[PDB]
């Protein structure tokens, strides 16, 4: 764990966007 | 440093 | 010491010549006149070792001005090294090369830099490009003669975006420098391709094409709206230089934009967001940014409408911070804010920074004076101030409160008894001629004009002349209003104005009173007590001209400075 | 009980003038925790820091009824700081010298030489319009001793009162009277110097 | 009689200070900052004396640390060097091999010779001697 | 951690307690400090400073601190007031003139909140003349019935004689000391 | 247009200084020092200087004032930029800032300076590209900074390809004494730690008011940041023509996106201060703190720095959670708490004496100011939707991020 929030994965991009 | 120097040097 | 250094020099051993070069450099740094070792090291020069070319040419340029005379043997190796295959020692020698302050030594280089104008790398033709402006800037006519111009004018249309950058850069310093005869302008041709690639510049790159759009006079809305276009992507750039770039070339194209179009609109509401953007910048910039604000506000007030909460002087800001933003918010002081403005005001007088104190206090007097809808609400923050019992303090109220009733006195007969009995002990000649000058002009709310007149007449004839002329003015005003209390006062005044005062301008206007009152004392009321006109205020905008003027000169040195450029350049 | 030795090498360890105020007021702030509690053991070493602290430019306002409290001491190392703190510390435009005059009165009996003369030379120094006034008697009492060591000190106080107070210069009229043939040096240079000043 | 005598370092530092004459806090502060700057920004060869807010401000430092005093414009300028010089070879003799890092230490016991030597700006001992062993009775006291 | 050290300095006597010198000039502060500690009357000059002075009664070391009652002097119990735990008033019986004044200034010295936890002691000096007032009279004329939160008793002491200083300081003992 | 840029010290010596024009002497650095010194008695010290006709710009590093003199009307922006660039590359290669490293890698400070501006133009700009090309412990100049893409350096390879993102924000509360908040700005900064192999071009997605709006799906909670500022390597073509923002990720720790934007939202802690200071008597210190934000959120490292009396001694704190502790050099009591859960509230009761001896001046009402750090919480509920990583070999990627609430400006007005 880390102070100041853990890493989160993240997205590509806008998937309900096309 | 020229400070622990005597003052009149004597 | 410097024998043992010299041989050591003068040794073929390849780690003590490097340590002699940084001992050398050590004591060059340290603040050691080295300069006599120059002819030394001239013979340890050619070099394989790039380190220790690079320490000889510092050495070099640090000892060229010293011995000129004996730099006349470095030709040969600068003549060499302009043919390395590494482009970073190409590179150096180019750089050492324009940094040799040498008449005569620049003369026989014009071959190496006719070689390098042609440089594939790019960084070596901006090194080229470099060498090619020193040696400008050392010698223009040698310039001229090598005909680099138009070597310079094709870099431009050249690959090596950063590359094409430094030769615009040069190529400005060049004309910049130049009497403005044969200028390098360009076609609109040009301009597009600078814009095609200033996408591809760098930070400094960015700068340098910005700089260049700068001299260019747009003629056509269509071109102007191209490049508004083109210059608003750059509002998106961390680069606070560069900001300030893009922010004086959109000033500099807003001139012959027209506010019927809707792109005048789109460019004020993207630039307050830039604005606020630049005044979060380091304290350093912060005054860069805040003189900027300062000159565009008399250009476009409309732009910063709404941006008055980062007006506010934050509390780690600096002095010379907390004075821009002073200034900021008064320049920028509307009735929308004046709730505001006072808040601040009174939150800047509490400070412990006597000069910051007599900022505010002149910022709020400069308000009140402005606008009228806050006269009510100034005059009750002076009272307060003097009655927070501050000699400074005191004396910042009475000033505004003297400035105030002569700029709207008509409702100003409501102060006077507060401020009769205001401790009024006070020296100050500021304070003390302001106060005179109230009691004589509102010499009709207080019935003891006469006795507060009697104690500052103890020293009329030794307090000052602008004190005595003060108080002379306010004895005739009171003896016209009333003289049957003031008829003895007045012939004292005359007689220590009169005889006891050696001052000429003094006693001129003692002799002119005298003569007053004794031709027709009836006439000095229409005469001494007369209605005075609207008193015209100074405007503290700058010229049309010079804000037309300094709308180019965006980022210099002038800007801070708030002068002409030829006004501040020796 | 920091010694002053221990101050004075932390300040020349400090280099940043922020480091040195920082320092500077945090030993204060020990100084002011001291005496809040009525501390009367290591009040030299206080004292030394406190007038050090002033000398290199630092506030010593709460730093008086200290010195106050160790002048009416007994120790003579308490009184000798209580002595240079009003010397240093205690002026007239401050005003916290006119408690001390009781103080003054009550060790100018007293019967150690060094206290006496240390008393002296600190209201010489020291001299005020009203703590002359209510100091002039006792000075002028000893001005006609036979004390060589207190012959120059009573000169010295009997000059600054007269200077301070040009009108006590007439109870000085008779008391040196027949003082010319003084053998020690200091005592007729006292008298030569007094003779002088009226 | 001397003003104000007080001893400061040839960078500015003051490891001395003695004012004979009651001066606010601030205007004693600004008047040994301007003494400072006149003293730094004074050559070898100004003659050691300064005539400065009519007073006789004569500096003379015999090593890096300067010592500088304010008297009147009544007496010989002679006199105050001479004085100067007595009160040096005395704290010499007290301390003995006098340096500007011993001064620091023996600001207490400076200041007391400095009181027993002379009172209110005025010459208190003359003898050299006689002022030595009063000092060294005092210490002994305890 | 223990207190086992304090339990045995405690038990031998450990507790000293602190006591104020109040009043006004010429009203026996001086020489009741001094037959307080001596036990006789010793003439003294005007307080133009102040006198501190340690007693030791009850295994305990009350310190006075003498205080004038002159102008210059009648500000500076504020100083005083530091650092103090007891406070003692001399007042002057003899002195109707001078009582009002007397009064004012022990009315401007307890509406202070720093001496808010010290209790009262009010002597009755100059108890050797007729013009004295008795210990009802003179609290009377000061309302010191009036003092509210104020533990204050009267006690008529006289300079010459000194009795009554016995009994101030048992009922100031047993007012601030309460333990067995 | 600076002439020449010197790196100074506290005590006037220049460190190291290399001249780029040569239109001005190097002597005129003496007179620097007086002229700061009178400026600084006299309160008119600015950072750009002036001696005569050449103007000696000076910034104050952590050891040295960064002397740039100059002789014309040159950019100021542009040398106060070139100045902070350098003052990065130094503190990139050297990790401590003061005169031990300045007078230890000279022979490398040396060469980096010569390359890094020639006749006062810049021209190296990357610390990375500085590294491998002038190092401290050579090659030909990289063609990085030849082609156009200078911030993503070719040839990167990684054994895995992971992005550390740090979603930093900073709540700037300006609260006047009379109890009403005038500065509440909260600045966004989108800093990622992008370490993988190539030079992958990020294609950043997030939930924005404005794209949520061009896309028609300005319903939910899209972030508005007032001012957003791309990173060196961010395109801005894309952003302006359709707030695409691609960008070549740096190889390491940058920031791409800066959000900085007014609040109208309720301040995450209420802080209310009492003064009980008595006229040199006593002070009470009636302090009150409200945490007004999310219980589900705790502020680690909770400092409320009080200011307490210049001349106050012998404190005594009467607090309910957290340690107070009075600080001599900061001549302030600040309120240390280790975790602050949302919704806490903690009162405090100070109580120390006052001096005899009245002040002889005024020291000021500095603001009171809070150190909260309460990570793992998105108070303007912006919400990245995706990072675009297109790679041309193609792999991959698995970035990360993390969402950190700290307290800025949040300084409230004094009584
Ligand atoms: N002889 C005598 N004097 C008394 C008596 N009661 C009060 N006094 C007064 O107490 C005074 C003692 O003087 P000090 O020793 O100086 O004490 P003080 O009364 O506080 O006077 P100050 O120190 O000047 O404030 C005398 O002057 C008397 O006026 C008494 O019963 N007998
Ligand atoms: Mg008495």
């Amino acid at each position: 764990d880390r102070k100041g929030g853990s890493y989160s994965q993240a997205a590509g991009s806008d998937s309900a966007q096309s | 440093k020229g400070e622990n120097t005597s003052l009149l040097h004597p | 010491e410097i024998f043992e250094l010299k041989a050591e020099l003068n040794s073929d051993k390849k780690e003590k010549k490097k340590e002699a070069v940084k001992k050398v450099i050590a004591s060059m740094t340290v603040g050691k006149d080295v300069s006599a070792l120059f002819p030394d090291v001239v013979n340890c020069m050619q070099t394989d070792n790039l380190e220790l070319k690079k320490l000889v040419y510092l050495y070099l340029m640090n000892y060229a001005k010293s011995q000129p005379d004996m730099a006349i043997m470095a030709v040969n190796t600068f003549v060499k090294d302009c043919e390395d295959p590494n482009p970073l020692i190409r590179a150096l020698a180019v750089r050492t090369m324009g940094c040799i302050r040498v008449d005569k030594i620049t003369e026989y280089l014009c071959e190496p830099l006719r070689k390098c104008l042609k440089d594939e790398d790019p960084y070596v033709r901006k090194t080229a490009a470099v060498c090619v402006a020193k040696l400008h800037d050392i010698n223009a006519q040698l310039v001229e003669d090598q005909g680099f111009l138009d070597t310079l004018k094709d870099l431009i249309s050249d690959s090596n975006p950063m590359v094409v950058a430094n030769a615009v850069a040069a190529l400005s310093e060049i004309a910049e420098s130049h009497p403005s005869s044969n200028l390098l302008d360009l076609n609109p041709q040009s301009i597009n391709k600078l814009l095609t690639a200033l996408n591809e510049c760098t930070e400094w790159g960015q700068i340098f094409i910005l700089d260049c759009l700068a001299n260019y006079m747009p003629k056509d809305d269509r071109e102007a709206q191209s490049i508004c276009e083109r210059v608003t992507p750059r509002l998106s750039h961390a680069n606070s230089a560069v900001v300030l770039s893009a922010v004086k070339v959109l000033m500099k194209f807003m001139e012959m934009l027209s506010k019927d179009l809707d792109y005048y609109g789109t460019l004020l509401k993207k630039l307050a967001p830039p604005l606020v953007t630049l005044l979060s910048a380091e304290p350093e910039l912060q005054y860069v940014a805040l003189r900027n604000i300062n000159l565009i506000v008399q250009k476009r007030p409309e732009i910063l409408k709404h941006e008055m909460k980062v007006f506010f002087v934050k509390y780690n800001d600096p002095i010379y911070v907390k004075l821009e933003k002073l200034d900021i918010m008064i320049r920028l002081a509307s009735q929308a804010n004046i709730a505001q403005v006072l808040a601040e005001l009174r939150e800047y007088a509490t400070e412990v920074d006597v000069d910051f104190v007599r900022k505010a206090v002149r910022a709020i007097g400069r308000c009140a004076i402005k606008v009228e809808q806050s006269a009510e609400r100034c005059v009750s923050t002076l009272l307060d101030l003097i009655q927070t019992k501050v000699n400074y303090v005191v004396q910042e109220a009475i000033v505004v409160i003297k400035d105030i009733f002569r700029k709207y006195p008509n409702k100003y007969e409501s102060v006077i008894a507060t401020l009769c009995e205001n401790l009024d002990s006070l020296d100050e000649p500021e304070a003390r001629a302001a106060m005179i000058w109230i009691v004589g002009e509102y010499a009709e709310r207080i019935d003891n004009a006469d006795e507060l007149l009697e104690s500052f007449l103890e020293g009329f004839h030794d307090k000052s002349t602008q004190v005595q002329l003060q108080l002379l003015t306010a004895i005739v005003k009171l003896f016209l209003k009333k003289p049957t209390e003031t008829q003895e006062l007045v012939q004292q005044v005359l007689s220590l104005a009169t005889q006891d005062s050696d001052n000429p301008d003094l006693r001129d206007r003692g002799y002119i009173y005298w003569r007053l009152l004794s031709t027709d004392p009836v006439a000095a009321k229409e005469v001494v007590l007369a209605e005075k006109p609207l008193i015209s205020e100074e405007t503290d905008l700058i010229e049309p001209t010079l804000l037309d003027e300094l709308i180019c000169y965006i980022g210099t040195l002038a800007s801070v400075y708030h002068k002409p450029p030829s006004a501040f350049v020796e | 009980p920091i010694r002053l030795r221990e101050l004075i090498r932390t300040i020349r360890t400090a280099r940043t003038q922020a480091e040195e105020r920082e320092m500077i007021q945090k030993e204060c702030a020990a100084i002011r925790s001291s005496f809040r509690e009525e501390d009367n053991t290591y009040r030299c070493r206080n004292v030394a820091k406190l007038l050090y602290m002033h000398m290199l430019g630092y506030p010593a306002h709460f730093g008086q009824l200290e010195c106050l409290k160790l002048i009416a001491s007994q120790k003579f190392t308490d009184k000798r700081i209580g002595y240079l703190g009003a010397m240093l510390l205690l002026d007239e435009r401050q005003d916290v010298h006119l408690l001390m005059t009781n103080c003054i009165k009550n060790d100018l009996n007293h019967s150690t030489q060094f206290v006496q003369g240390l008393a002296l030379c600190t209201l010489g120094c020291m001299g005020s319009s009203e703590m002359c006034r209510d100091l002039a008697g006792e000075v002028e009492k000893l001005l006609k001793t036979s004390n060589s060591y207190l012959r120059k000190k009573a000169a010295l106080c009997a000059v600054h009162v007269i200077r301070k107070v040009p009108e006590l210069m007439e109870m000085f009229l008779p008391a040196t009277k027949n003082l010319l043939n003084e053998k020690n040096h200091g005592v007729l240079h006292t008298s030569v110097v007094l003779l002088t000043e009226m | 009689m001397i003003h104000f005598i007080l001893l400061f370092s040839r960078q500015g530092k003051l490891r001395l200070q003695k004012w004979y004459i009651t001066l606010p806090d601030k205007e004693r502060k600004k008047i040994t900052r301007e003494i400072v700057q006149i003293i730094l920004s004074r050559g070898h060869r100004t003659s050691s004396f300064v005539d400065w807010k009519e007073l006789k401000l004569v500096y003379k430092r015999y090593a890096s640390l300067y010592f500088c005093c304010a008297i009147e414009n009544q007496d010989n300028e002679l006199l105050t060097l001479e004085i100067v010089h007595r009160y040096v070879e005395l704290l010499d003799k007290y301390f003995g091999n006098v340096c500007e890092l011993d001064i620091i230490f023996n600001f207490e016991k400076a200041y007391f010779i400095l009181d027993e030597f002379i009172i209110g700006g005025e010459i208190q001992e003359t003898s050299k001697k006689i002022a030595v062993k009063a000092i060294e009775d005092s210490d002994m006291l305890q | 951690g223990n207190i086992f050290a304090n339990l045995f300095k405690g038990l031998f006597g450990k507790k000293e307690m602190r006591i104020l010198m109040v009043g006004l000039d010429a009203a026996g502060k001086t020489t009741i400090l001094y037959k307080l500690k001596l036990g006789e009357i010793v003439t003294t000059i005007p307080t133009i400073g102040f006198n501190v002075e340690t007693v030791e009664y009850k295994n305990i070391s009350f310190t006075v601190w003498d205080v004038g009652g002159q102008d210059k002097i009648r500000p500076l119990w504020r100083h005083y007031f530091q650092n103090t735990q007891g406070l003692i008033f001399v007042v002057d019986s003899n002195d109707r003139e001078r009582v009002n004044e007397a009064r004012e200034e022990l009315m401007r010295m307890l509406a202070e909140d720093e001496l808010r936890d010290a209790v009262l002691l009010v002597f009755a000096n100059k108890q050797d003349l007729p013009n004295a007032m008795n210990a009802a009279e003179i609290t009377d004329k000061l309302g010191l019935h009036s003092l509210r939160h104020r533990n204050w008793y009267i006690q008529a002491t006289c300079a010459t004689s000194g009795d009554g200083l016995y009994e101030g300081l048992d009922w100031l003992s047993n007012q601030l000391r309460n333990q067995k | 247009s600076a002439s020449a840029v010197y790196v100074l010290d506290l005590k006037g010596k220049v460190l190291i200084c290399r001249n780029y024009r040569g239109d001005v002497d190097m002597s005129e650095v003496e007179h620097f020092m007086p002229i700061l010194m009178e400026k600084e008695e006299e309160g008119m010290l600015s950072p750009i200087l002036a001696h005569g006709g050449v103007r000696f710009m000076w910034i104050k590093h952590n050891n040295l004032y960064l002397v740039a003199t100059s002789k014309k009307n040159a950019c100021v922006s542009l040398v106060f930029s070139f100045l902070y660039k350098v003052v990065q590359v130094f503190s990139e290669y050297f990790k401590e800032l003061e005169e031990e490293s300045i007078r230890d890698n000279f022979v490398i400070i040396y060469e980096l300076l010569d390359e890094l501006m020639d006749f006062g133009y810049p021209q190296t700009t990357d610390s990375k590209i500085l590294q491998e090309y002038i190092t401290q412990e050579a090659p030909r100049p990289p063609a990085t900074v030849t082609n156009a893409v200078s911030w993503r350096s070719e040839g990167i390879k990684y054994r895995k390809n992971e992005v550390f993102l740090d979603v930093i924000e900073a709540v700037n509360l300006l609260v006047s004494a009379n109890g009403n908040v005038l500065r509440s700005e909260i600045v966004g900064s989108i800093k990622m730690r992008v370490f993988l192999s190539g030079m992958p071009e990020l294609r950043l997605g997030l939930n924005d008011k404005v794209l949520f709006d061009n896309t028609g799906r300005g319903k939910s909670k899209s972030v508005e940041l007032e001012d957003v500022k791309f990173h060196q390597c961010v395109r801005l073509s894309r952003f302006e023509n359709d707030r695409t923002i691609s960008f070549i990720p740096p190889d390491g720790e940058f920031e791409l996106m800066s959000y900085r934007l007014n609040t109208h939202v309720k301040p995450l802690i209420w802080i209310e201060s009492v003064i009980e200071k008595h006229s040199h008597s006593r002070i009470e210190y009636m302090v009150k703190a409200k945490s007004q934000f999310k219980r589900r959120s705790t502020a680690n490292n909770v400092e409320i720095h009080i200011p307490v009396p210049n001349d106050a001694d012998s404190p005594k704190f009467k607090t309910t959670v957290g340690s107070v502790k009075w600080v001599p050099e900061n001549s302030e009591i600040v309120w240390s708490v280790k975790s602050f859960p949302g919704g806490k509230e903690y009162l405090m009761r100070a109580h120390f004496g006052l001096p005899s001896v009245e002040a002889e001046d005024k020291e000021g009402k500095p603001p009171i100011s809070v150190k909260f750090e309460i990570p793992y919480f998105t108070t303007s509920g912006i919400q990245v939707r995706y990072l675009k990583i297109i790679e041309k070999s193609g792999y991959q990627a698995l970035p990360w991020v993390r969402y950190i609430t700290q307290n800025g400006d949040y300084q409230l007005r004094t009584q």
